[PDB]
């Protein structure tokens, strides 16, 4: 089948389009047919979308500038062993960058691949779920609200189809689409690969596959934009500018005193670049990066899509949860099970699922056809009204549509949907809570149009002026519409979802037959999840458009309204500008009749009063919400494709402890940091400390230049990337939830980090004394300060691992990569000490083993300080 | 309250013969609708075979004419034999029973945990 463009299928009737592509209208392609353009055409992606270019993309961070710039005057000053230590350092940290951050994002790629795009095509006659990718030429793909459309279609079939082009024309208006051809952007009848169905249904015929898509090109250029710096990251990036700039004033301050004091300026000069390239923190943006892409990656393999890396900082920060009870609390398999008719007889509908398995039993007796006249009415509006279908026993409109549709074959009243022909239709929107068709009969033309109407009681209510009783027409009464709001209000305090239909001639004169009970049970752990998220101090609010009744049965069921908890309607919310709804909004756990406005009124309001809103909303208008929302979640496997491409992260599975977890690690990324810098700022503390007293008091110089440079190396390194890996612990369960501002510095963390600070100098110090009580510098005394500096920083390492629990409580091997580091460091050392060449690039000397274990027990007391510290914080709090 | 303990699933070859059984602590007598219902994944809960109050049997157009259902009473428990089982409808099986109902509207409907039966291609 040969291509043809859209604008030509546009202008050509839709006959002609099928018998070019030679499209079966109806039965569809056969695999035999799909095989052939298969192989003509090809799949239907993009085509095919550097590593080295990553790799070398890492090196515009400040920090590696400042530390290449070291390297570069290291080999100006003639600095060989400088400049490699120094380039040693930066490549290592870069790899350790490199491979997270490949690793996170193959892991991703994986997880998407996970959830293939996929439609409605009908192809052997049987409506199946195909892939969008599976698409060839000719096939017939059905279109449902809330659905991406797959390809570039040809719409035979169009109803009352309303799509949005927003990110295609630009345009935030839906425009409708109507299946009659256009003769001469401006195609009406032809549906955009990309764009989303916001209401209605249709069928259509695909056109195009691969690059013969005419609006392909900005879904190319869209996998080129790339992911701007995290929030955290640029916060954390001018945290390590403050901090390099600060150990440059004192580093200068060493320098100045020692030229001035009088020393060898070429010495000071290379003891000053190895004390700025100690200093400066090149290793935390790296563990920044480090811990997000690894917690990127343990969400992942909670099954959780993170569509945009901001989100994994944030989902730290939330502490309120606001959700939809349609989609997200429960698990949207809608079914009515009881009528009420106008007149008063209560029929119970039985089976459950969008099939015809089932009957209407009044009174003990099965009802089919027109035996009850009130229910076959009642059913005969729930059949036409609607733009849902339920082939091969799979719905595709609005499940609450495909509620009604399946009471209708059960009653065998299915039928009555084609003998009538829509010729007016009023759009559902969740600001009116109604619908209705006014159509004619196939049958009989000469009667006039009737028109159903079917939506909440309230608003249905409304627009009746008569009702139905044994048959007759009478005029509404009140103590008729109390008995209806009596029975209303009791169908939802058991959890049934009301809906109240009207049938009449034309609109505001219509009579009401009654009302149905669409029972949707809650989604299975959503309880169990609400609990623990309570407990966890993350409040768990509903937001709903249903009735009171409704959404206060639901959330009774979850937990997430007590006895003592307060529910609001929406238009109380009209009501509250923004001081009252701020006092109020954490005070109410149930938001009932709710417009999208009122959602997105609430997130608002919840944002205002300090609050990271997590909105985990579903439905094809309650999108602005998601966007709305600093954290947007939503459900893969059982979601519209509007909200998964409006989301900012995806459950997989569907499960609501999933949110849990990735609160967990939202919290444990910010831990893992403050242990980084807690570490790296003690020891660099440390030996600027150690240098500048050298200097004010006339000592040897207890580090030289190499020294300094391995000490960066522990200090930066693996050693300190190590502390971003630390795992996350139970306790971030119970924590209260982190402030959205960063605050890294605690005065807790400053305080313990001048406390390990200045054991580690008092220590070293007092080693350098005893060994210079002879007043002879024997390059012993300097191996000595190294070798107490280093298990010092070993020590130090060890301490830093978790600010709160004791060491021997997380473990000293739960951390493999900490004990790599360590053994790795402590190795090196053992060289520097006991190697030859080393020892003459280091200017160190042999050691004995008595020195050595002199060396372990007095660096121990640092550890020993920590662990009190800890234990005395935890009884305290206690 | 009325249990329901499902029995009776296995692994089994296409084209051969199986049984299924769902039992019920109580008397089942006036429950009006009892059925079976496949979930398999990547799909949606599917009826497969039931009764309802007119003792009318109910069978899926995609499994109709090879499954047979019955009840007895006297031992309260719901039989599924099950003839010429291809590899392509094999699922986890789930018992539903539901009652009649008046002044309340909770659905007295009630489900088994499940068992499952896989079926391969034959060799
Ligand atoms: N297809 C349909 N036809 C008529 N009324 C419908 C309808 N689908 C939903 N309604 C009614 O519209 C009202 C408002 O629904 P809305 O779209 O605002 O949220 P919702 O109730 O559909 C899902 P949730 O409550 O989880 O937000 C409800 O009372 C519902 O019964
Ligand atoms: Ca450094």
């Amino acid at each position: 089948i040969p291509v043809l463009t859209s604008k030509k299928a546009s202008e050509l009737p839709v006959s002609e389009v099928a018998s070019i592509l030679q499209a079966d209208l109806q039965n569809g392609l056969n695999k035999c047919e799909v095989s052939h353009r298969r192989a003509f055409h090809g799949w239907n992606e993009f085509d095919i979308s550097p590593l080295w270019k990553k790799y070398i993309s890492q090196f515009k961070n400040p920090l590696i500038m400042l530390l290449l710039a070291s390297a570069v005057i290291s080999v100006l000053m003639h600095q060989f062993d400088d400049a490699v230590s120094i380039t040693v350092a930066i490549l290592i940290v870069v790899t350790v960058a490199f491979v997270q951050e490949y690793r996170s994002e193959k892991s991703l790629e994986e997880l998407s691949k996970l959830v293939p795009p996929e439609c409605h095509c009908v192809r052997e006659g049987k409506l199946e779920h195909t892939l969008a990718r599976d698409l060839v030429p000719g096939d017939t793909v059905c279109l449902s609200v809330g659905d991406r459309v797959p390809a570039d279609l040809r719409l035979f079939e169009a109803v009352d189809l309303s799509i949005d082009e927003s990110s295609l024309t630009g345009e935030t208006t839906p425009c409708s689409k109507v299946t009659a051809p256009q003769p001469a952007a401006s195609r009406s009848n032809i549906a955009f690969m990309g764009t989303l169905v916001r209401c209605g249904k249709a069928k259509g015929v695909v056109i195009g596959t691969g690059e013969n898509s005419e609006f392909g090109e900005v879904f190319k250029m869209m996998q080129a934009e790339e992911a701007p710096k995290t929030p955290l990251q640029k916060s954390m990036d001018l945290l390590g500018k403050q901090l390099s700039f600060y150990s440059f004033g004192i580093i200068g301050i060493i320098m100045l005193v020692g030229w001035l004091l009088g020393k060898d300026i070429l010495e000071m000069f290379t003891i000053s670049v190895s004390l700025a390239v100690a200093a400066i923190p090149e290793g935390l943006p790296i563990v920044v990066t480090v811990t997000l892409a690894l917690g990127v990656m343990r969400m992942v393999k909670k099954r959780a899509i993170v569509k945009k890396l901001p989100i994994v900082e944030t989902l730290g920060c939330c502490n309120v949860i606001c959700s939809d009870k349609t989609g997200t609390l429960t698990k949207n398999e809608m079914t009515v099970t009881h009528i009420f008719t106008s007149d008063g007889l209560h029929a119970e509908v039985t089976g459950v699922g969008y099939n015809q398995f089932g009957e209407v039993i009044v009174d003990g007796d099965v009802v089919h056809g027109f035996y009850n006249p009130a229910v076959s009415r009642i059913v005969e509006a729930g059949c036409v009204c609607n733009d849902a279908v339920i082939r091969n026993n799979t719905l595709m409109g609005k499940p609450t549509e495909g509620a009604l549709i399946a009471l209708a074959m059960k009653m065998g009243l299915d039928g009555l949907q084609q003998d009538y022909i829509r010729k007016a239709e009023y759009p559902f929107s969740s600001e009116q809570k109604w619908m209705a068709v006014k159509c004619v009969h196939r049958t009989q033309q000469d009667r006039p149009e009737i028109c159903f109407m079917k939506g909440a009681y309230e608003q249905v209510i409304k627009y009746c002026t008569t009702y139905q009783s044994k048959g007759q027409t009478l005029t509404l009464t009140q103590q008729q519409r109390d008995v209806y709001q009596q029975e209303k209000a009791r169908m939802g305090s058991a959890g049934l979802r009301v809906l109240a239909l009207a049938s009449g001639p034309e609109l505001g004169q219509l009579t009401f037959l009654g009302l149905v009970g669409i029972i949707d049970p809650p989604r299975t752990g959503v309880k169990e999840a609400v609990t623990t998220l309570i407990a966890s101090g993350v409040s768990i609010k509903m937001i709903t458009g249903d009735s009171q009744e409704t959404a206060v049965a639901i959330a009774s069921r979850l937990g997430l309204y007590s006895k003592t908890s307060q529910s609001v309607s929406g238009e109380e919310i009209d009501a509250m500008d923004v001081q009252q709804l701020s006092q109020i909004v954490p005070k109410v756990a149930v938001f009932y009749r709710a417009s999208p406005r009122h959602k997105m009124k609430i997130i608002k309001s919840l944002q205002k009063n300090g609050s990271v809103v997590a909105m985990t909303g579903d439905g094809v208008n309650d999108a602005v919400a998601l966007k709305a929302a600093d954290i947007g979640v939503a459900m893969g496997q059982t979601g519209t494709d509007v909200c998964k491409e409006a989301a900012d992260m995806i459950l997989v599975d569907d499960d609501f402890q999933t949110i849990m977890s990735a609160i967990e690690e939202g919290k444990g990324i910010y831990n893992n940091i403050k242990n980084f810098v807690r570490f790296q700022l003690s020891t660099s503390i440390a030996a600027l400390t150690l240098i500048s007293l050298a200097t004010l008091m006339n000592f040897p110089n207890p580090l030289n230049a190499m020294q300094i440079l391995w000490i960066n190396i522990i200090m930066d390194g693996p050693p300190a990337q190590s502390l971003g890996v630390e795992p996350v612990d139970k306790d971030v369960i119970r924590k209260p939830p982190r402030n959205w501002k960063d605050s890294i510095l605690t005065k807790n963390l400053i305080l313990k980090i001048l406390v390990s600070s200045i054991i580690i100098v008092c220590g070293t110090l007092f080693v350098f004394w005893r060994e210079l009580r002879d007043n002879v510098i024997t390059p012993r005394d300097t191996t000595m300060t190294f070798t107490c500096f280093v298990f010092f920083d070993m020590f130090n390492a060890l301490s830093s691992r978790s600010q709160t629990k004791s060491v021997f409580e997380i473990g000293l091997c739960s951390n493999r990569m900490f004990c790599y580091a360590v053994l790795g460091s402590i190795m090196g050392q053992l060289l520097v000490i006991y190697f030859p060449p080393l020892q003459k690039v280091f200017q160190t000397e042999s050691l004995s083993i008595l020195d050595l274990l002199f060396l372990l027990g007095l660096t121990s007391s640092v550890c020993i300080v920590a662990e009190i510290i800890k234990k005395v914080e935890r009884s305290r709090e206690k | 309250q009325v249990q329901l303990q499902e029995s009776g699933g296995g692994l089994v070859q296409a084209g051969g013969s199986l049984r299924l059984s769902c039992a019920a602590s109580g008397s089942i007598f006036g429950a009006d609708w009892m059925g079976w219902y496949r979930q398999a994944p990547g799909k949606e809960r599917e009826f497969v075979a039931g009764i309802g109050h007119g003792a009318s049997t109910y069978y899926a157009d995609s499994v109709k004419g090879r499954f047979t259902i019955s009840r007895d009473n006297a031992k309260n428990t719901v039989y599924l034999q099950m003839n010429s089982l291809k590899p392509e409808d094999t699922a986890v099986y789930y018992c539903a029973v539901q009652y009649t109902q008046y002044r309340s509207y909770d659905s007295l409907l009630y489900w088994g945990q499940g068992t499952q039966v896989t079926v391969s291609s034959g060799s």
